[PDB]
């Protein structure tokens, strides 16, 4: 499910 | 010729391991499991008809 | 006033769970240590206190013929232990061995007795420190609610939504972060009124 | 009935001690109860020799148990003074183990004694 | 390899009562009937299930010939949950304990041993496992323990004796069910070192046919053993 | 002096009943622990007189438990016995030599205990 | 020519009477081998006439050793005397051939059979077990075997209590558990009385 | 459990692709599907295996993958192998 | 779907992709050679 999700607001 | 046949024989011993399972002294040290994995659905027994 | 301090409740509920854990480990030890003498008992009598009481009444299988276990066990169970005693696979033990096993079993019943005393004491504390809550949810769930927050005041300052799902944080935040349905009972699920409800009425 | 059992006769004792000396020369002998125990754990023991005059006999009675679990022949000889001398060492030996080797120069001699020990058991 | 605190994935094997633990290496695993202790020093795997802590034991193919059979790919095993098993040659609880694990609480294992020193450890192990009935008696005279054994589903023979074929025949005729299972571990050196292993394996198969036992499959146990095979047959008392 | 003047808050009679009653439970356990300890020493002597004499009843009993049984302990080789007690320091460069030396003797003593119907302490003493 | 059959159980001795005699020349034929398995067909061959349960665990072990050695106990001599007619010679089917001589010495008028025809009948009795007793109280054969098997094995091995070191292991794991609990409970007593 | 936890899913990937973890280790060809029923277990060594086959407490991790990250030799190989593939890509 | 992740979870997610690309590269290379033979 890592491919399905996307990371935003990286810090 | 002696050296040539020595290299031919040691080569054949390697290939024999890829044709069948060979006994190589048994267990050495603590038992660490099957290194190449266990195949659940494959049988190697010779079946009587 | 000495009769309106909530630090007693939070410690009593913590103590009550501690006793249940320690009383369980000793019971297993008695079932294992005495199980050597007579291993078939553990399958017949499962209750730790009843198991310990049998040893006190009859320390040895030979005594099972004459010893009466009516006050401990029903008729159909007490005869099963008698038959098993003769045909048991266990080994005999010395009186020196028996003396220390009886000592352990005495600790089981004494701990069991005090556990019942502490249960009553927690009810008395709950009926004086938060009588209104006990009338609604009950003593056991009420005491658990207070201990979860850490104080009666800390629980009073919480909205009713939190009190609904107070004991289900692992499921709550997992659901919130994964876009899934959230729990609806928490620790109140064991209240009497919730059990009386059925189906979706439990959530309401 | 006695703990040290079976005990080899005089004729079989000499035949056993003959094989022990040959295996000593060919590096096929493990001397001492501790080394004998390891061979049983590794399954590289061809058979075990024990001394019946060990003082006390109990310090080597774990070996027959390991052998019977592993189906390894074992036998008792009367003297540890003689067993150690034939082992090639300067001290008494209470237990010795012949290591398995199908490529040994004394393979026929070893199997000859092993067959007789099985008859003894 | 499979060190102390490592994590593994436990999944079922093709055989009922047998499991596989996956990882960097794979292990053959049976569920522990007596949790919390090991019988012969094997590794154990704990799983938290709803929470009760269930335990598993590692089955070592170099110590058990039956495990060496599982690794080599045997088609049919009559040892399964809810079956009575007659185990001939139970030196101690090394392999009977694993067989006791597979049959489970509902099944039983009749573990027959002759020598008294291994018998002591067999009796001690059997107390932890109520489904094991230790019979310290000679398997050459099954009449001596007929009172102790009922009718049985499978006969497993690991007796390393030259006349093992007679022993398997005698015990099967009394205790084995019709169409029952027979699993023999054959060591060629014990029966006849004078001839090759292949000649021995053929001869033992002939003796089984003489005893109304139909062989089903044969498997050799390399790399775990040398000059060993397991023969699996069916006891057809009516006709072959 | 402290009791006359202190900042302790008086608790209820029911609370005091549990402080004493809970304290009775603690007091009884200490008495039983001492009894069970004496039972251990007596039982160690009869079961493992050679081992108990050599190292001690408590230490020898822990060594038996780590092996899982006296039968297991007697079967092990000397090297395994040393690492059987190398996690609680049961047998503990010159220090290592004694620990290995004591481990070998402990292995011998466990065999005399296990494989004797009525073990004596005579060999444990000289050992 | 079999008329009575002797079966030994963990619970007692059972004597059966052979009603019908199965074909001997056709013994290996499949249909006669199937009848042994089928209970309905087997009951037509034999029927129970006597069952003598043992007094308790002690007697069962004594008779297990006597049967193991092919001897006739007082309990067995009683049931055979009560059942076998004195009569040319009455025929008794027994599993063990070694027991045959012992029965003959006590009873000169009985001839013992242990041939394959007898074995097939013994095999059927073992197969169906308690179902042949027609509701008579024979306990539970499987659970009785477990106790007798342990008692039988331990007698030959001469297992004794003096050897046990499990008392040591239980004592150690209990002592350190007590020490932890003595500390854990005692610290609480400091807290509870600490407020006061 | 439906909607299985992410650490379980990511560990099941490690067994499925275990052939690529170590350059020196090779496996029998196997099409391993996620089983319908399974459990996650922790190994328990024997006390006699304190030196030979025991992990230290700090090295132990809840998941299989978190231990694999700890291994420095594995990380070095993956970094080197990953760069080569990206360069070719 | 968009998400916000902690440092450790990013490392765990970063690691698993690195493994999957290496497996895909090793598998394809293994396939190509056997196709050539």
């Amino acid at each position: 499910e890592d491919e399905d999700e996307e990371e935003v607001l990286a810090m | 010729s002696r050296v040539k046949k020595r290299k031919k024989y040691q080569k054949a011993q390697k290939k024999l391991k890829s044709v069948r399972a060979v006994y190589s002294g048994g267990q050495s040290g603590v038992y660490e499991g099957e290194k190449t994995g266990i195949k659940k659905g494959l049988t190697r027994s010779v079946k009587f008809k | 006033s000495a009769d309106k301090v909530d630090v007693m409740i939070i410690q009593a509920i913590a103590l009550l769970d501690d006793l249940d854990k320690e009383l369980n480990t000793y019971a297993m030890r008695c079932k294992e240590w005495y199980g050597w003498h007579f291993p078939e008992l553990a399958k017949i009598v499962t209750d730790s206190v009843a198991y310990a009481r049998i040893i006190l009444t009859m320390g040895i299988r030979s005594k099972a013929s004459e010893t009466d276990l009516s006050e401990i066990l029903p008729e159909e169970i007490e005869e099963r232990v008698k038959t098993a005693a003769e045909v048991s696979m266990g080994t005999e033990i010395t009186q020196t061995d028996l003396d220390n096993i009886n000592a352990l079993a005495e600790q089981i019943v004494e701990f069991a007795a005090y556990r019942e005393q502490l249960s009553n004491y927690l009810s008395a504390r709950m009926k004086a420190i938060a009588p209104n809550l006990t009338q609604l949810v009950g003593e056991l769930v009420g005491a658990r609610l207070i201990a979860h927050s850490g104080s009666l005041i800390s629980l009073a300052k919480s909205p009713a939504s939190t009190i609904q799902i107070l004991g289900a944080e692992k499921a709550l935040f997992r659901a919130l972060k994964t876009k899934h349905d959230t729990p609806k009972y928490g620790l109140l699920y064991h209240a009497s009124l919730v059990g009386q409800a059925t189906g979706k009425n439990k959530g309401k | 009935n006695p703990k040290a059992f079976p005990l080899a006769d005089a004729a079989l004792t000499q035949q056993i001690l003959d094989v022990v000396q040959q295996a000593a020369n060919l590096r096929q002998l493990k001397k001492g109860a501790n080394e004998a125990t390891k061979t049983l754990n590794r399954g590289i023991s061809e058979f075990i020799i024990m001394a019946a005059d060990c003082e006390p006999i109990e310090i080597l009675l774990h070996l027959p148990l390991l052998c019977e679990d592993k189906n390894v022949p074992y036998v008792f000889v009367p003297s540890r003074v003689a067993l150690g001398r034939a082992c090639g060492v300067s001290r008494p030996v209470i237990a010795a183990s012949i290591t398995t080797n199908d490529a040994s120069a004394i393979k026929t001699q070893i199997y000859a004694v092993k067959d007789k020990i099985e008859t003894l058991l | 390899g499979a060190r102390g605190g490592a994590k593994v994935v436990i999944e079922p094997h093709r055989h009922a009562g047998v499991y596989i633990a996956r990882g960097k290496e794979d292990l053959l695993v049976t569920k522990n009937m007596a949790p919390g202790e090991s019988v012969y020093g094997e590794k154990r795997i704990s799983v938290e299930e709803p929470p009760t802590k269930v335990e598993y034991r590692v089955w070592n193919p170099f110590r058990s010939k039956l495990a060496a059979g599982i690794m080599g790919g045997l088609d049919e095993l009559f040892i399964a949950p809810g079956k009575k098993v007659l185990y001939l040659g139970a030196a101690s609880g090394t392999s009977v304990s694993h067989v006791s694990d597979v049959v489970g609480p509902e099944g039983v294992v009749y573990a027959v041993e002759f020598s008294h020193r291994p018998g002591r450890e067999l009796i001690s192990m059997a107390k932890k496992r109520p489904n094991i009935i230790p019979i310290i008696e000679d398997a050459r005279h099954p009449q001596k323990y007929r009172m102790l054994i009922g009718m049985v589903d499978c006969v497993f023979a690991d007796v390393a004796q030259p006349d093992q074929a007679r022993i398997i025949a005698l015990n099967s005729h009394m205790f084995l069910k019709d169409q029952g299972g027979v699993v023999i571990s054959i060591k060629a050196n014990c029966i006849d070192s004078t001839v090759d292993a292949e000649t021995v394996f053929a001869r033992e198969v002939q003796k089984l046919r003489e005893e109304r036992i139909k062989p089903l499959e044969q498997l050799t146990l390399e790399p775990y053993e040398r000059d060993h095979c397991i023969v699996v047959g069916r006891y057809m008392r009516s006709g072959l | 002096d402290n009791a006359r003047i202190s900042m302790g808050q008086d608790i209820s009679e029911t609370d005091m009943e549990n402080v004493c009653v809970f304290a009775q439970r603690v007091a009884s356990l200490a008495d039983y622990r001492r009894q069970l300890y004496d039972y251990l020493c007596e039982k160690m002597h009869t079961v493992a007189p050679n081992l108990s004499e050599l190292i001690g009843e408590v230490i020898g009993a822990r060594l038996i438990s780590h092996a899982g049984s006296l039968t297991n302990l007697s079967k092990q080789a000397a090297s395994t016995v040393q690492i059987l007690g190398a996690e609680k320091a049961l047998f503990r460069k010159n220090k290592g030599r004694i620990s290995r030396y004591l481990a070998n003797k402990c292995s011998m003593a466990s065999r005399i205990d296990n494989y004797s119907e009525e073990p004596s302490n005579v060999f444990g003493s000289v050992l | 020519p079999i008329e009575y059959l002797l079966f030994e159980e963990p619970t007692g001795y059972a004597v059966f009477k052979v009603k019908l005699q199965q074909d001997d020349i056709g013994s290996r034929l499949k249909e006669v081998q199937e009848q042994i398995n089928d209970f309905g067909a087997f009951t037509k061959l034999i029927e129970l006439v006597s069952f003598a349960p043992f007094k308790g665990a002690a007697e069962a072990l004594e008779n297990a050793n006597d049967i193991s050695e092919g001897l006739v106990s007082e309990s067995l001599k009683a049931i055979l005397d009560l059942n076998l007619p004195k009569a040319k010679n009455i025929t008794l089917a027994i599993s063990d051939k070694n027991l045959g001589p012992s029965i003959k010495e006590e009873f000169p008028y009985v001839d013992c059979i242990s041939n394959e025809l007898a074995q097939d009948l013994i095999r059927g009795v073992r197969l169906h077990g308690e179902k042949l007793f027609k509701g008579l109280q024979s306990g539970d054969l499987e659970r009785a075997q477990l106790g007798l098997g342990h008692a039988y094995s331990r007698a030959k091995v001469k297992f004794s209590v003096q050897k046990n070191d499990n008392h040591i292991i239980q004592a150690i794991a209990l002592l350190d558990q007590l020490d932890k609990d003595i500390n854990t409970f005692a610290m609480r007593v400091k807290e509870w009385y600490g407020w006061h | 459990d439906d909607n299985m936890r992410r650490e379980v899913q990511r560990d099941l990937l490690l067994i499925k692709h275990r052939a690529a973890l170590d350059p020196k280790r090779h496996y029998k060809k196997q099409r391993w599907e996620v089983p319908e029923r399974f459990a996650i277990g922790t190994i328990i060594e024997d006390k006699s295996e304190f030196y030979s086959s025991r992990m230290n407490r700090k090295e132990r991790k809840s998941t299989i993958l978190e231990t694999l990250m700890g291994d420095e030799a594995s990380n070095k190989y993956f970094k080197r192998k990953y760069n080569e593939i990206q360069e070719k890509s | 779907r968009a998400v916000v992740l902690g440092g450790d979870e990013k490392k765990a997610r970063s690691f698993i992709q690195k493994v999957l690309t290496i497996s895909k590269a090793k598998d394809s290379k293994r396939k190509e050679q056997k196709a050539s033979q």
